[PDB]
């Protein structure tokens, strides 16, 4: 595996990151009784096990299927929250997305706005499995969130774990607009700690410094913060190089002043992800700290991506910006 | 089904042409007495004076497209009685759903001329902060969903609606307006498979007035969804009534989605012949009507007009409930901006 | 059409169930020998080998799948009748589009296990380089389009395709076969609309095996379209077999869209006792061919288990026709990588 | 008007950008006989009179009408290119692309990678209709090159002018991948200027200098090019300063050796476009720029851009980053 797991609310239990999900829904159709969770396969526990056992428990008027639509599962979801009622969507695969990217970006984004707040899809989350998986090749493996990021009026949300998820999920679904949650489906049964079983909050475009370091600063979401953090040890061990390392957790809006703060102190900055290089989100966390930390950097911001070619199967292994490829970018950084 | 031991494919020829529905012939007499809705004189009256207003508006409001004063606008000509009749049929409460043809549904639920002419010129008065383009009207208090110019959008959206409605126990129905056209999108293949499959309590609602579907107009689609659905004459408001307010009863009782098919190309004659045959109009009304309906369009229009445009920090609220700290920034770089560059800006023209 | 006087819904009831076309009952009689196509013997038995090679395959690619030897799988049981039985309706030169549950027109078309198996381990062999998931085949030669995950976007690909054939005076048609689901996208219905509007030479085969519709099934649908439906046994390769061809025949001299719906769960049984009648098969005959197929299966089965999978650098190429100088600075900053930190890479088990 | 229009190949006549377009269409189908053009409205000329006479002169087979979806008609106009056939797709306006947007990243873009070269739709060109006009508001004035941009295997080219669009939009016609032309709306009455009647080729992912300069180096495209062009005579009499400007053209594959070599030169650089802040074009210039160019950037890069929100009505003037707009950050960054 490319990556190693690792790392106040009440009671809590074991939980891996797909039971983290099912307890934020579960906790979501509890507190609200407008609360419903639909999509192409959810009824049963879907394919993930993320909502098992919740139509058991709240009936089959609010966990239903619907047809096999992701323009219309997004649609419908916008004309449920018009109601002021919670609409909790699935998409089945992040890479499942696009159909719906009229509904989402034309529609959701823009209903307050438009209206001039006279209506909202404000009750709306759309949850769907995202990034690499090992071998799930060109439409099981996506990370859509930088398409999502030139689109105002939405929030994009990616926890790195079972105690993020439950708390991210919570704030997204309870949050007064449309957001996208992005669960890393290798992380599903992979990723297993302590959970509040009650509901509890994690802020909304909010970063998350999990180590401090002052020599490089290190950003990332999802599964790779877990590489980034894997790498920031290889760095002090091999090369005595102290790591700050931020998980970002909320893509737009994002955390601009968390970025900054630790930029301005370690005077270097190295951002990673799944995504493509080109026209990826570290292309505008890079832009824009270059423009309010200039005075401060002391070598270029390195971009440690995936290349700009659709996402392989066979070839994963090399395809991916692994705590190698990480390492040795930023050891030519902290040489420059 | 049983087997067939024969091969034969089944042919659009299945049913028939899906006749008309018409209730009353273009000299506004009833055709057939069973089918009379009886409407009350003031109720026929309402409906008269809500169509010929939208039309006094249409001509006041094109003519300034023409010139500039407004960006942009669309009529209502022809449909002045799809929209009316059906809208007369639903309860006020009733959420609806549209494009661009739907504003007599808003005056006939009473929106006022002011606010017609607000959104177009986008000025303070405008509730939508001057954001759209002209004609893309909503009412929060007239339960008349925000327009928005991608076609066929509001259609799975309507049925989420209706699916809300039917879990809040409501006696209510969504009512969805769309085109032939907008029919040939995907998103409406979603909405009707979805109102079908999920027994959502909504009226499709489509206007038709070659190259966009080769089967019997859209009615014909209906069936194969499992929906039920009718053709009506456009042109025949107590058509367009009696089949609205079938569909709803049926609708909000079944929690079974509907499918009308109007069919329009006038209808404001046609309602004009049925009110002097009744004694409820005559020609001295007619003259005093126009006039009356001229000077409360012109009033409404000269007041919009003179009328400052919203202050420009309403382009940056609503983007999302709150304003994002980046967004006020932004905000705030725009009035650093306007203090030194201000002579640039129509600033005059503009709210504060 | 006419005019109709009196308020009436068009139920979903219009013409009926639509019955299930079949010919060969559950025991391989045939029902009505005016419906048999008189398939020759070499022919039958070629529509009979190839679903159970089909099947072999599909039992030992499900095994390797469940130890982790590939990484994904999609078996064909209960379509075998469906896909062999329309492919030998169909011109070696039609044009195919799929998803999932299509191998058996492959195989059919004599793609090599070997080939097969190439594309599920991603091994040098594999055409399409090993870039996408298992079960994604194409081939060129045997005018199969390439396999892509999202469903439904075939659908409008293939119409579009038609549209060229007819244009290029081709005698020649497109497959578009697809299933209930995938029927309830969005580029369902542009597909479908397009086709009737556009007048393409396009068959649409849906494989039916709730939730998804509330009317007839999928066939019920065409003649809202405009596009003439059937419905058949998909148990029964003859049934197929007759509604493909007679299709075909229409679509190419028409240009116009035919849609059959195969209602399915066994074929392969009611293929051998068909057999069985006529003289053609027993079960020396029998036991001899599922000894060779597991031998011929399984020969293809280790080679391409052996096989290193591609050169690394084909990671780059073909995301555009050229490759952009961009992109080969990543494909270089990637040789440099692995001359560097290569051991902790799986390089050997990777051509050159 | 917030802009003013300006300024070897055979015998030439005066065209204004949209009939620029009809003259490449019109060479287009007379070069090629598999050629066809479609879309919901285009038999008759089209709303922006784009296609007039093109149906009477080469036949209603091969300049025809869809139904009204731009899914069908993306999907439809990949068909045709699979058989090796030419398929000019219109989308009406850019801002209704989206329900296209499986198709096209999806679909388009890895059809060719996906299936090793066996199948392409590499003559498949979408032309639309885009950016601000005044008065388009939320749905008619949408500049969506960023979300296409972080989809390999898709060009996206933006001209400035009709000799301009003329040869970018042969040689997206004739490229050998999906190409996504996009037509600056606002100029296809505005600009008018001397166009070869014949056909011609501009190149894809090059950039051009327009005007040499030695302070500070501005990057646009489209309409905005324009824009920059005067901001670069605004800051010459007003301040003094050199400004080298530049028309990027092509956003992907864009010509990174252009402005890198510029921004060697000058040490500053400043980018430009009507699409929000956020996600735009311009952080990918901005990051790669800094990525090459540390040594030598004496500022921090300039965006002037969109504003974070959805395309206003009456809002306009004030939303657009206009002449005073750029001239402002340009001054700010000379002082720096
Ligand atoms: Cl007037
Ligand atoms: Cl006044
Ligand atoms: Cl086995
Ligand atoms: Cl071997
Ligand atoms: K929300
Ligand atoms: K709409
Ligand atoms: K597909
Ligand atoms: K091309
Ligand atoms: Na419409
Ligand atoms: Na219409
Ligand atoms: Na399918
Ligand atoms: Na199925």
């Amino acid at each position: 595996a490319h990556f190693t797991f690792q790392p106040e609310y009440g009671q809590t239990q074991k939980m891996n990151l797909f039971q983290s999900v099912t307890s934020a829904l579960d906790n979501s159709l509890a507190k609200d009784p407008t609360a419903v969770i639909f999509g192409e396969d959810v009824a049963f526990g879907g394919v993930f096990r993320c909502t098992v056992g919740l139509r058991d428990k709240y009936g089959k008027d609010r966990v239903f299927n619907t047809p096999l639509c992701e323009q219309g599962i997004v649609g419908f979801g916008i004309g449920i929250a018009v109601t002021g009622a919670t609409a909790i969507a699935e998409i089945q695969f992040a890479d499942y997305i696009f159909p719906a990217f009229d509904q989402i970006v034309n529609e959701a984004a823009k209903y307050r706005y438009r209206s001039g707040d006279l209506f909202n899809c404000g009750s709306l989350t759309i949850r769907s499995p995202w990034g690499c998986v090992g071998h799930g090749a060109l439409y099981h493996s996506q990370s859509p969130e930088a398409f999502f990021a030139h689109c105002p009026g939405i929030k994009v949300v990616i926890p790195r774990s079972p105690f993020q998820a439950k708390g991210l999920l919570l704030s997204c679904i309870e949050d007064k607009n449309p957001c996208i949650f992005f669960e890393p489906k290798i992380l599903y049964r992979a990723a297993a700690e302590e959970v509040p079983i009650e509901p509890y909050n994690i802020p909304l475009s909010q970063a998350e410094v999990i180590q401090e370091g002052s020599d490089v600063t290190l950003v990332a979401w999802g599964t790779q913060v877990h590489v980034i953090r894997e790498v920031a040890s290889m760095a002090k061990e091999k090369l005595g190089v102290s790591c700050e390392v931020i998980d970002l957790r909320t893509i737009i809006p994002w955390d601009v002043d968390t970025i900054c703060k630790s930029v301005i102190k370690t005077g270097r900055l190295l951002i990673s992800h799944e995504a493509p290089l080109t026209g990826g989100f570290a292309s505008e966390i890079s832009s824009t700290v270059q423009e309010e930390c200039f005075l401060n950097l002391e070598a270029p911001i390195s971009r440690v991506c995936g290349y700009d070619t659709p996402f392989p199967h066979i070839f994963e292994p090399f395809y991916i910006p692994d705590k190698w490829k990480c390492y040795d970018a930023l050891r030519k950084m902290i040489n420059y | 089904a049983e087997f067939i031991d024969k091969l034969e494919f089944i042919q659009p020829n299945v049913i028939s042409g899906i006749p008309i529905y018409r209730v009353m012939d273009r000299q506004g007499q009833i055709i057939n007495p069973s089918e009379d809705p009886h409407l009350p004189k003031e109720k026929v009256l309402k409906l008269y004076k809500s169509m010929t207003l939208l039309n006094t508006m249409d001509r006041i409001l094109y003519e300034s497209q023409r010139q500039g004063r407004i960006s942009f606008y669309m009529t209502n000509y022809g449909e002045e009685g799809t929209h009316v009749g059906s809208a007369a049929a639903l309860d006020n409460t009733d959420l609806v759903f549209g494009q661009y043809r739907e504003a007599g549904v808003l005056m006939y639920r009473d929106y006022p001329l002011e606010l017609f002419m607000a959104q177009c010129y986008g000025n303070i008065s405008d509730l939508g902060k001057g954001r759209q383009m002209p004609v893309h009207y909503g009412c929060k208090e007239r339960h008349f969903v925000t327009i928005s110019s991608p076609l066929a959008t509001q259609i799975p959206q309507a049925v989420g609606a209706a699916y809300a409605a039917k879990r809040a126990n409501a006696n209510r129905v969504v009512i969805c307006y769309f085109g032939e056209g907008a029919a040939s999108e995907g998103d409406a293949h979603a909405g009707f498979n979805f109102a079908a499959t999920l027994e959502c309590p909504i009226i499709f609602f489509c206007r038709n007035n070659s190259e966009q579907y080769r089967g019997d107009g859209i009615a014909a689609r209906g069936p194969g969804y499992g929906i039920m659905s009718i053709r009506v004459d456009g042109n025949d408001v107590f058509a367009v009534y009696n089949a609205t307010k079938e569909a709803r009863r049926r609708a909000v009782a079944e929690n079974q989605p509907f499918l009308i098919e109007a069919m329009t190309y006038h209808p404001i004659s046609r309602l004009r012949h049925y009110l002097l045959s009744q004694g409820w109009w005559d020609e001295e009304q007619e003259k005093a009507w126009r006039k009356q309906s001229r000077r409360k369009v012109m009033e409404a229009f000269e007041q919009a007009e003179r009328k400052p445009k919203p202050n420009p920090n309403l382009l940056f609220s609503d983007v999302y409930q709150e304003m994002p700290a980046q967004l006020r920034k932004q905000q705030e770089s725009l009035a650093r901006h306007l203090q030194t560059y201000g002579e640039h800006y129509p600033l005059d023209h503009f709210d504060k």
